[PDB]
């Protein structure tokens, strides 16, 4: 049971995957959408090529 | 970083750099899809000392 | 075995893990100072009675 539930939605190209992680910084991910170190949740990926 | 051709593996061209200053900004930027994991030390801007 | 070269040179989620050693190792030390500053105190209670 939990809280609640935050969903986020946006697309991302597959060479750019790794750098989107729990923790995993880059520059491009920096300077977009940032994941906070201690954060609890999934992160999917949806084939859409 | 910007050269014509490179050394076979096993026979690998080592150069020694000293005595100037390293931007290391630069290659973060550039050519970003170039893989940039490093050991030891962060490559997160904590590489200027 | 220096806390500032280890804040100095790696971002905070990998430097927790050698932190943590260096704690462990330390608060070990403490511990056994301690414990025999107070076998040593007894003896000398006895003594001074």
């Amino acid at each position: 049971c939990f809280t609640n539930v935050y969903a986020d939605s946006f697309v991302i190209r597959g060479d750019e995957v790794r750098q989107i992680a729990p923790g995993q910084t880059g520059k491009i991910a920096d300077y977009n959408y940032k994941l906070p170190d201690d954060f609890t949740g999934c992160v999917i990926a949806w084939n859409s090529n | 970083f910007n050269a014509t051709r490179f050394a076979s593996v096993y026979a690998w061209n080592r150069k020694r750099i000293s005595n100037c200053v390293a931007d290391y900004s630069v290659l973060y930027n550039s050519a970003s899809f170039s893989t940039f994991k490093c050991y030891g030390v962060s490559p997160t801007k904590l590489n200027d000392l | 075995s220096v806390l500032n070269d280890i804040l100095s040179r790696l971002d905070p989620p990998e430097a927790e893990v050698q932190i943590d050693r260096l704690i462990t190792g330390r608060l070990q030390s403490l511990q056994t100072y301690v414990t025999q500053q107070l076998i040593r105190a007894a003896e000398i209670r006895a003594s001074a009675n």
